[PDB]
């Protein structure tokens, strides 16, 4: 039985960066060389060993994160980069070894007049942890005045629509991203290729 | 085959008028107003003529004007001069570059003028070299502007056409050749070959057989 | 004034390599997305790919995909592409475009200057003599001579040595993608001249001093 890859890369919506989802593979046989060819990515980078001989091992878990960011914002899904998107709404570890794939989705997440569904964080007081998920909404403050939960000068709402629009330049077109991460366990390796 | 539809040639005489239309669908030209029209003389870049369906840029002659209805596009050139001869080609970027296939637009010196169509088969020394090569040549027409397609039996051929440009003869029609390449087995198998050239929307047809 | 300059086009082997480059002068470089496009042999234009103003974002056709790097340095205002494992069916002249990025969106003026075109041929074709094959007559007819495989052009074709000029059309080359080129030249005469009359085509390569008179004769 094969894995169930389809339900993630071919999702009928993703989710915005922020409240980026993860799906858990596990119990099936998955060739990472025949979803290399799926179909036509944009960029698909694999961190430490290849997709031919990821082929050829086992892992007891492998996770696939996905969400949609700026064009010119997958650069920063890698590990060791900083930008807002790194800092404030997903970030890879160091010592990441798994894939980054990611794709152009202009005809399915750009709307005329702007996809105000997909959002980003803008403000937050510090850096997230590797593959920690903030889907915190507290206002955000930015100077000395105490805010109680009220937008207004220096207290700004943390979130930040992209509204995509078709007519985006391509570098900032959305793109629909999957990072696949592989977890090995002292417990049964049960995901591998052929 | 383009993105975008627009037809092989168009023509007019001196002092009248042309239209080139652009087809697409209701995700690019009917959806958005980022059409453009683009002049290329030969040996030449692409020169910007028409964009945001119907705006020209400075220095672009008011002869040249734009529009569009549904997924339609129209390009029309009024009180034609020599120098408008030229491929003409429409784009649409909403976001996915999408450009049309080109259109031949002729200003006409001389009546227009139907080719002749002359068919070859592979000659009987090219067999015994295990090769096969038809020959369709195609002359004295005029726009310089034929599509060929080529039969075998009654069922299209894809691969194996190598087809000329139209080059000015001397008396200013034009002139092209059609290659089809088989091998010697293919050419024996089939009962005939046709050579189909279309020029202005009417085909002169051309067919050989092995004896 | 907007210019862009292009340059490193060239012959190539199938399978080689060649870098093209597109300075631009006269306008803010890193307000714009670049584009290649190419044109083959009598044949429209083709979009290759596309870098976005900081160079982060790339996309490339299908036909060009995984062989083909776009790549910008926009402190010296020059565009590259890259092109590896080169085929026949990349024979032909690129050119960049600009497409300036405002507000983050596309201006309607996109592509408004194009630079010059850089002709890039993927050839291995060598000085080759042509194969000269008669080409046989069926109140006219036509006979003639085909003349195969040979590079590179030209070459001339005469009929009865010269004697004979009235009814010939002899057809410019088609370009082979091997490299190589075959024309045919016809000659139209009375039908009744047949058998009473010889017909012999001379053929001319003084790239490959390959001369062959062939005579045409019906079946
Ligand atoms: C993502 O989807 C494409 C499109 O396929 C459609 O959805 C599939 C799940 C299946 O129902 C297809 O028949 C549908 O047409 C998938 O590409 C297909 O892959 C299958 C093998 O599973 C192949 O037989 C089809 O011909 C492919 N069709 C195309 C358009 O290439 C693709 O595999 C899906 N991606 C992932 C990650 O599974």
């Amino acid at each position: 039985n094969l894995c169930p890859f389809g339900e993630v890369f071919n999702a009928t919506r993703f989710a915005s960066v922020y409240a980026w989802n993860r799906k858990r593979i596990s119990n099936c046989v998955a060739d990472y060389s025949v979803l290399y060819n799926s179909a036509s990515f944009s960029t698909f980078k694999c961190y430490g060993v290849s997709p031919t001989k990821l082929n050829d091992l086992c892992f007891t878990n492998v996770y696939a994160d996905s969400f949609v960011i700026r064009g010119d914002e997958v650069r920063q899904i890698a590990p060791g980069q900083t930008g807002k998107i790194a800092d404030y709404n997903y970030k890879l570890p160091d010592d990441f070894t798994g894939c980054v794939i990611a794709w152009n989705s202009n005809n399915l997440d750009s709307k005329v007049g702007g996809n105000y569904n997909y959002l980003y964080r803008l403000f937050r007081k510090s850096n997230l942890k590797p593959f920690e998920r903030d889907i915190s909404t507290e206002i955000y403050q930015a100077g000395s005045t105490p805010c109680n939960g009220v937008e207004g000068f220096n207290c700004y709402f943390p979130l930040q629509s992209y509204g995509f629009q078709p007519t985006n330049g391509v570098g900032y077109q959305p793109y629909r991203v999957v990072v696949l991460s592989f977890e090995l366990l002292h417990a049964p390796a049960t995901v591998c290729g052929p | 085959q383009a993105a975008l539809t627009q037809p092989r040639s168009v023509s007019g005489s001196p002092g009248q008028s042309v239209t080139i239309s652009c087809t697409g669908t209701s995700s690019d030209i009917g959806g958005y107003n980022y059409v453009s029209w683009y002049q290329q003389h030969p040996g030449t870049a692409p020169k910007l003529m028409i964009y945001a369906v119907s705006e020209r840029p400075s220095g672009v002659s008011d002869r040249f004007s734009g529009s569009k209805s549904g997924n339609t596009a129209s390009l029309t050139i009024s009180g034609l001069q020599a120098e408008d001869e030229a491929d003409y080609y429409c784009c649409s970027y909403a976001g996915t570059v999408l450009f049309g296939g080109g259109t031949r637009l002729t200003v006409l010196g001389q009546p227009k003028a139907a080719p002749s169509v002359t068919l070859f088969p592979p000659s009987s020394e090219e067999l015994q070299a295990n090769k096969a090569t038809l020959v369709c040549l195609i002359s004295d027409f005029y726009p310089g502007a034929v599509t060929v397609a080529w039969k075998a039996d009654s069922s299209p051929v894809k691969a194996g056409v190598e087809t000329t440009t139209p080059s000015k003869q001397s008396n200013n029609k034009y002139a092209a050749s059609s290659y089809l390449s088989l091998t010697p087995e293919q050419w024996k198998s089939h009962r005939s070959y046709s050579c189909q050239v279309t020029h202005e929307g009417s085909t002169v047809e051309k067919t050989v057989a092995p004896t | 004034e907007v210019q862009l300059a292009e340059s490193g086009g060239g012959l190539v082997k199938p399978g080689g390599s060649l870098r093209l480059s597109c300075v631009a002068s006269g306008f803010t470089f890193s307000s714009n997305e670049m584009h290649w496009v190419r044109q083959a042999p009598g044949k429209g234009l083709e979009w290759v790919s596309v870098i976005s103003e900081s160079g982060f974002t790339t996309e490339y056709a299908d036909s060009v995909k995984g062989r083909f790097t776009i790549s910008r340095d926009n402190a010296k205002n020059s565009l590259f592409l890259q092109m590896n494992s080169l085929r026949a069916e990349d024979t032909a002249v690129y050119y960049c475009t600009r497409v300036s990025i405002f507000g983050q969106f596309i201006v309607a003026t996109y592509f408004d200057y194009w630079g010059q075109g850089v002709l890039v041929t993927v050839s291995s074709a060598s000085t080759k003599g042509p194969s000269v094959f008669p080409l046989a007559p069926s109140g006219t007819a036509a006979l003639g001579c085909l003349v195969k495989d040979y590079f590179p052009e030209p070459v001339t074709v005469s009929w009865n040595s010269g004697a004979l000029t009235s009814g010939v059309h002899t057809f410019p080359a088609v370009l082979q993608s091997s490299g190589l080129y075959s024309l045919s030249s016809v000659v139209t005469v009375p039908s009744s001249s047949l058998g009473t009359q010889t017909y012999i085509c001379n053929v001319n390569h003084k790239p490959s001093n390959t001369k062959v008179d062939k005579r045409v004769e019906p079946k």
